[PDB]
């Protein structure tokens, strides 16, 4: 009648990604924090892009599209940050928004390559995550400029693409399907699984019909937004909080109904 | 009020007038593209 | 024509690995090895880079219309 | 300022009867008026009355006559009856002598409140409420709140 | 065109309930409960924790539509028990498994990063 005591192991934590074990919990809770990684994980990038001026051979809402995905440092902003429809500013401000400043023209007679660099923030924290080279907005021929203000605002999955912290979370459970979940036609053909702790002989684990879904191995690689640890604590503080949102309104209208 | 445009080949600026003959001044060339609009544009990133 | 900014399945950034990749090719691997070279295990961020057709190259070479 | 009533027609001219009740001979190049006959006046009785209703005057230089109601006016109501043969029948007098027998548009506009906030547009239609926007960045027109927007 | 914005996930409207309780009459001891701008990544870990308790008969949610932003779990208890106490503890039982669930992960990563 109550919920089971789930734990953590962490195989390795990089920089890029982090790789661990969750046991002693249910499928759709661990499906579920697959799915908040993915889209409920708020982090900070561009929304509003106005092109003051643009000569570039990519037209304005290309421009605008690629500054959409690039990611931004958002490990501790974006938990100050309101959302930028419930701030009760202006219409913009410092406290729903970073602002963000293009102002590139070529002038020689070689490519000049307007990177993330480019992107000027005034506030020092949220900036753009480009050791590796910068991200290529746009490339210009002597002549063309660009000139933009840009404000990026906190979101998340859900709403637009550009708003999702991982590169990709790798998600598996029974990696020798001794649940038999996954039926194989012919076994042998089959590779085995990082996770697999069958000797070579063995193709699949033996049934078991008793068991259930339990030790769930994953692999949260960032895309650079966040780091991949504060990606996985955003993200239960984020499930744990539409919980007690949902359980607030159900409250209200248990009391309704009464 | 005249209108300033781009000479097409000569990449130079000029004004026009109405009821004028559309000539470049520094070799007539017959094409010119009107310069982008001085108001605002504002594009949702996504 | 430019290269995206993210891989369309992933969301891996692939947007600043394309000069890199260029040098790479350029200073004698296989694209195979400059690949995983960058870092890209996924196929899907392997298709971004070896199937990309940097074709603002060729919109450069033309004289830009306003000046 | 004042409206006319076309008598007779002629060769080169209109037989025109204003409200002033004078009998005038105009040009041919008068304008045509919107006639509204959904309007509404009020009689000596203060009873609702419209075109098409026969009413009797009862005060006024027309007193005795009655009428059918052919054009309205602020003040001012025509009457046509076929008994009597001047002016093709028509006469005028006035309505409380009688009784029955945006600015928004094309301003760019910036909403400032809501789900769509920040977005630049142009507005289309407008209302005593409402407005739509034509929004420059989606390929898509909504309508907000006019306390939501904030011209430019 | 007739594009939905893309806040029609997860903004309610003026006039929109969160959560609607309907109960229903075919069986004794069985509510509807509807909720408006949510997905599976809610009604299937209540579906789930709802299962768990010995007291749920039926514990089953829907999505009608997968462009019309809401869910339906309908849940039978047996009878002395209502299911809106299975429910407000399925939300209960979930919000405590999580909080326990980051207060390990925490101290994971503070074992992970200093050895
Ligand atoms: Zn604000
Ligand atoms: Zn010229
Ligand atoms: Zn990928």
């Amino acid at each position: 009648p109550y919920a089971n005591q789930p734990t953590v192991r962490i195989t390795e934590l990089t920089d890029e990604n982090v790789k661990f074990i969750i046991e002693n919990t249910d499928l759709a809770v661990a499906n579920s924090i697959r799915r908040v990684f993915i889209a409920e994980v708020p982090i900070i990038a561009i929304d509003w892009v106005q092109i003051d001026a643009n000569s570039s051979v990519l037209h304005d809402e290309f421009i605008a599209h690629r500054l959409g995905l690039i990611p931004l440092t958002s490990d501790d902003i974006v938990d100050k940050l309101q959302y930028s429809r419930d701030c009760t500013c202006e219409e913009f401000c410092p406290e729903c928004s970073v602002e963000f400043t293009l102002d590139v023209r070529c002038n020689e007679d070689q490519t000049r390559h307007v990177t993330s660099r480019d992107l000027i923030s005034n506030s020092p924290r949220v900036i753009p995550v480009t050791e590796q080279d910068d991200i290529l907005i746009v490339k210009l021929r002597k002549g063309q400029e660009l000139r933009l203000r840009a404000y990026a605002k906190k979101g998340f999955g859900k709403e637009h693409a550009k708003w999702n912290p991982t590169a990709g979370v790798a998600f598996e459970y029974d990696p020798d399907n001794a649940l038999r979940h996954t039926v194989y036609p012919k076994p042998e053909e089959w590779p085995k699984s990082e996770y697999s702790e069958l000797d070579e002989d063995e193709s699949q684990a033996p049934y078991d019909p008793n068991g259930k879904p339990e030790r769930f191995y994953y692999n949260v690689e960032s895309c650079g937004s966040l780091r991949p640890e504060t990606i996985v604590l955003s993200a239960l503080s984020g499930l744990k909080k539409k919980l007690s949102d949902l359980q607030t309104q159900l409250s209200h209208e248990i009391q309704s109904d009464v | 009020q005249p209108m300033i445009y781009i000479c097409g080949e000569c990449h130079t600026e000029n004004e026009i007038k109405s009821r004028d003959p559309i000539r470049c001044r520094e070799c007539g060339y017959r094409i010119m593209y009107k310069k982008r609009t001085k108001r605002l544009v504002v594009f949702d990133a996504r | 024509m430019i290269i995206p900014v993210r891989c369309f399945t992933c969301g891996k950034i692939v947007g600043n690995k394309w000069e890199a990749y260029l040098g790479l090719l350029q200073a004698e691997y296989t694209e195979g090895d400059a690949l995983d070279a960058l870092g890209l295990k996924r196929y899907c961020c392997r298709r971004m880079l070896l199937a990309h057709v940097d074709l603002i190259e060729k919109l450069l070479n033309y004289a830009p219309l306003e000046k | 300022q004042t409206v006319g009533v076309i008598v007779r027609l002629e060769r080169e001219t209109f037989q025109v009867l204003n409200m002033y009740g004078k009998v005038v001979t105009v040009r041919h190049q008068v304008t045509r008026k919107k006639d509204n006959r959904f309007a509404v006046a009020l009689d000596s009785e203060q009873n609702n009355i419209h075109v098409k209703d026969i009413v009797k005057v009862i005060d006024g230089p027309h007193s005795g006559r009655e009428g059918e109601i052919r054009h309205l006016f602020r003040s001012f109501a025509f009457l046509h009856c076929k008994k009597l043969v001047e002016n093709g029948g028509m006469f005028v007098c006035k309505t409380r002598h009688l009784v029955l027998a945006n600015e928004l548009i094309g301003q760019t506009v910036r909403i400032s409140q809501g789900p769509y906030k920040g977005y630049i547009g142009v507005v289309k239609d407008a209302t005593e409420s409402t407005a739509r926007v034509e929004l420059h960045s989606t390929c898509q027109t909504i309508s907000v709140d006019r306390q939501r927007l904030t011209t430019v | 065109m007739n594009a939905p914005p893309a806040f029609e996930s997860f903004l309610l409207f003026e006039g929109e309930k969160k959560i609607t309780i309907n109960k229903d009459t075919k069986v004794p001891n069985a509510c509807l409960f509807t909720i408006n701008k949510e997905d599976h990544t809610l009604g299937n870990i209540i579906k789930s924790q709802l299962l768990k308790d010995p007291q749920v008969l039926f514990a089953g949610y829907k999505v009608p539509h997968p462009l019309e932003h809401k869910i339906i779990i309908r849940v039978q208890t047996t009878p002395d028990y209502s299911p809106q106490e299975a429910f407000t503890n399925a939300i209960t039982d979930l919000i405590s498994e999580l909080s326990l669930l980051e207060e390990r992960f925490r101290v994971a990563i503070k074992d992970k990063q200093e050895g």
